[PDB]
C-alpha cells in the first residue's frame, strides 16, 4: 500500500515541491479515490534517492543531456543551443507531453520532437529512440517542467489516439492474459512477489531505474511490460505505443512532473 | 497417455479426470509451485507451509487449507485453467495453448504460433495438485 510522505527537493534553486498524491482526473473518478507517483510505493532508501539532486544518480544524464545539447553535433556544426538557446526554452512542454500537434496535427512523443530537429535540421541519421543521446536529452527537457502539474489533454483531436490507447491499456495479453489495468489498477498497493505495485504512472519519466543503473523511457517501459504477459510486444515509438503513452500519460494528470525519477 | 489441453473436460471448472493417468508427486509440486518459469504461484500467493519462499505475494489468499476447500477434481480444474472456476480471474491458465491477444514466444517478445506449448505440462499439474490436497487444518 502507498506510504504517508510528502517530496520536496533539494536543488541548486530551491526547494521545489512535488505533488505525488492528489485527485485523479475526472475520467478516473470511479476507478480510484486518489492518483499517486510511484515513488509512494518505493521503499524510503529509494524515496530518499529522488529527494534531493546531489544524490539523484539520474542528474548524471540530465548534465550529459546538456553537453549534448551544446555540442555542434550536426552536419555543418549545428547545436541544439544554436537556435533554441538555453534548454530552458523546453519549459512546460514535458508538462503536455504527449501531445497532437499544433502545427502538423500529429501525435507527438517526445521522441519525435528530438528527431524532427536530429534529422531535418541538423542533417543527421535519427537518434535511436532508447539511444543515450535520446534518453539523456529526454531527461534534459523533463527537468524544464519539474514540478509543473501534468496536464495532457485528451479530447478534440487527442480522442481517437486516446482511445486507441485506453484499449491497450484494458487489453489482456499474452499467454498469461494479462492489462496494465490487472496490475497496476485491480492490484496497485499489493505485492508481487518482490514487487510493491503502483498505479504504474509516468509523470516520473525519464526514470533512472536502480537495477540497470542507467534511465529509461516510457516507451522502453511500456515494451517490457507487454513481453512480460508471455506476448508479442510492440516497438518503442509504434503508433500504438505513441498511443499508449498519451492515454498513461493522462492517467497522472494532476500529479507533478517529477523531471527525473528514481526507482527500482 | 496425456489428455491435452483442448481436450480437457471441465464441469463447473471441476477435471474430474487425471490429466496423465500417473499419480503426482507433492515433493516436484512444492519444486513446480515455488519456481519462478515453473508454476510461480508464490508470485501471488503467500504458502505458510514453506516458511522458506522469500517474498510471497498478496495479489491473492494464502494457499494453506486449499486442500479442505476443494476436492482434488476443482484443485486440477483450478490449476489448468482457473478462469473456468473463477471467470475472468487473473490467475493465468496454466494448461492453455491458445485463444490468446498477441501470443508470444516465451519472455521474447516475438509473436508464438498457437497453440503454444501450455506453461506447465500435464504432470507438472497433478504434480501441483497432489501438494495442494495436503494442504489441509
Ligand atoms: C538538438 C538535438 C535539438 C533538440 C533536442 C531540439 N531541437 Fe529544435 N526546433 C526548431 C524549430 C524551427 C522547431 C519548431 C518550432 C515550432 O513548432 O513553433 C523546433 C522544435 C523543437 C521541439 C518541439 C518544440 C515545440 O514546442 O513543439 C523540440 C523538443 C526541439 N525542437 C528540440 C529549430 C531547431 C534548429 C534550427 C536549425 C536546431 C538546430 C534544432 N531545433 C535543434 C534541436
Ligand atoms: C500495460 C502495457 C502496462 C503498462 C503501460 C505498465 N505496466 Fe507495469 N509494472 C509491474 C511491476 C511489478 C512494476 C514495478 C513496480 C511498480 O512501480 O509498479 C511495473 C512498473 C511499471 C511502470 C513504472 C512506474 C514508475 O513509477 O516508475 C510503468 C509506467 C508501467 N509499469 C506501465 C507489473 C505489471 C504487470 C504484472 C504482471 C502488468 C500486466 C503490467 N505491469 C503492465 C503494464
Ligand atoms: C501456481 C500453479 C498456482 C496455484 C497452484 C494456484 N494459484 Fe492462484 N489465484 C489468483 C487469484 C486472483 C485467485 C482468486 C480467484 C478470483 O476470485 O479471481 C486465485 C485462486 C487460486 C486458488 C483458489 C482460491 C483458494 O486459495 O482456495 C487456488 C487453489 C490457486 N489459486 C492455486 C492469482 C494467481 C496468480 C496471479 C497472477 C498466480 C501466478 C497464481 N494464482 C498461481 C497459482
Ligand atoms: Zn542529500
Ligand atoms: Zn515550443
Ligand atoms: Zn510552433
Ligand atoms: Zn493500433
Amino acid at each position: 500500500d502507498p506510504v504517508e510522505d510528502g517530496l520536496v527537493i533539494e536543488t541548486d534553486s530551491g526547494p521545489v515541491e512535488i505533488v505525488t498524491k492528489t485527485a485523479p482526473p475526472a475520467f478516473l473518478a470511479d476507478t480510484f479515490d486518489t492518483i499517486y507517483s510511484g515513488w509512494h510505493f518505493r521503499d524510503d532508501s529509494t524515496r530518499d534517492l529522488e529527494r534531493d539532486d546531489f544524490d539523484n544518480p539520474a542528474m548524471v544524464f540530465v548534465d550529459r543531456g546538456l553537453d549534448k545539447w551544446n555540442a555542434a553535433m550536426g552536419v555543418n556544426g549545428e547545436s541544439c543551443a544554436s537556435c533554441h538557446q538555453g534548454p530552458e526554452s523546453m519549459a512546460g512542454l514535458r508538462a503536455v507531453m504527449p501531445r497532437v500537434d499544433e502545427h502538423t496535427g500529429k501525435l507527438m512523443i517526445m521522441e519525435d520532437y528530438v528527431n524532427a530537429c536530429v534529422t531535418e535540421r541538423m542533417g543527421l541519421e535519427k537518434w535511436g529512440v532508447t539511444s543515450d543521446n535520446m534518453k539523456d536529452m529526454l531527461s534534459l527537457i523533463s527537468l524544464q517542467s519539474r514540478g509543473m502539474a501534468v496536464n495532457v489533454k485528451i479530447d478534440g483531436p487527442a480522442a481517437p489516439y486516446w482511445e486507441h490507447g485506453k484499449e491497450i491499456y484494458y487489453t489482456r495479453y499474452g499467454q498469461l492474459e494479462m492489462s496494465c489495468a490487472n496490475c497496476h489498477e485491480d492490484n496497485a498497493g499489493n505485492m508481487i512477489r518482490a514487487d510493491h505495485l503502483s498505479q504504474g504512472q509516468i509523470n516520473g519519466f525519464p526514470t533512472y531505474r536502480l537495477k540497470d543503473s542507467g534511465m529509461v523511457t516510457a516507451q522502453h517501459r511500456f515494451v517490457g511490460c507487454v513481453r512480460d504477459t508471455r506476448a508479442e510486444t510492440f516497438k518503442a515509438g509504434s503508433d500504438d505505443f505513441k498511443a499508449l503513452e498519451l492515454y498513461v500519460a493522462s492517467r497522472g494528470n494532476g500529479l507533478s512532473v517529477e523531471g527525473v525519477s528514481v526507482r527500482h | 497417455c496425456e489428455t491435452a489441453p483442448k481436450e480437457v473436460v471441465y464441469v463447473e471448472g471441476a477435471v474430474e479426470a487425471s490429466l496423465t493417468g500417473a499419480p503426482g508427486n507433492p515433493e516436484e509440486g512444492v519444486r513446480i509451485m515455488t519456481t519462478n518459469a515453473l508454476g510461480n504461484c508464490v508470485a501471488c500467493h503467500q504458502i505458510g507451509a514453506l516458511p522458506d519462499v522469500e517474498f510471497p505475494g498478496t495479489i491473492a489468499p494464502p494457499l494453506d487449507g486449499a486442500g479442505d476447500r476443494w476436492t482434488e477434481a476443482q484443485l486440477r480444474g483450478i490449476v489448468a485453467n482457473a478462469k473456468m472456476t473463477f471467470e475472468g480471474t487473473f490467475m493465468p491458465a496454466f494448461y492453455k495453448v491458445d485463444g490468446f491477444v498477441r501470443p508470444g514466444d516465451g519472455f521474447s517478445g516475438k509473436a508464438g504460433a498457437e497453440p503454444l506449448a501450455p506453461i506447465l505440462n500435464a504432470q507438472q499439474i497433478e504434480d501441483v495438485v497432489a501438494f495442494l490436497v495436503t494442504l489441509k487444518e
